[PDB]
């Protein structure tokens, strides 16, 4: 019964190998995009833009 | 008089060639800011360099 019953712990610990998976497939696009704030922010700081291109 | 109105004359398109040094609204000449601090490195450290009024 127990060597039975071990077959939900399996499916558990499966299931949020695939959570894991789907956070970490989203991170990849949000450090990306944090990367990408940080070029235009690094760009805005400059005082030598003009208006429009700021 | 007639190298008085010339000295007059080249006063005001010197004052002219003043005017219109700029580049993309910033001028380091024109005396509009007394600086433009461009940048230096990623952590946001400037390339200060003070405007120089021609």
């Amino acid at each position: 019964a127990t060597a039975s019953s071990l077959n939900s712990v399996k499916d558990s610990l499966q299931r949020g190998q695939s959570t894991i998976d789907v956070a970490l497939a989203a991170g990849d696009t949000i450090t990306d995009l944090l990367t990408k704030m940080k070029e235009k922010a690094l760009a805005a700081s400059d005082t030598s833009l003009n208006t429009a291109s700021f | 008089n007639a190298l008085k109105a010339d000295f007059e004359s080249l006063r005001d398109q010197l004052q002219k060639a003043a005017t219109n040094a700029k580049f993309n609204g910033v001028s380091l000449a024109d005396g509009s800011t007394t600086k433009l601090s461009f940048l230096a490195n990623e952590d946001g450290s400037n390339f200060t360099v003070t405007a120089q009024t021609l």
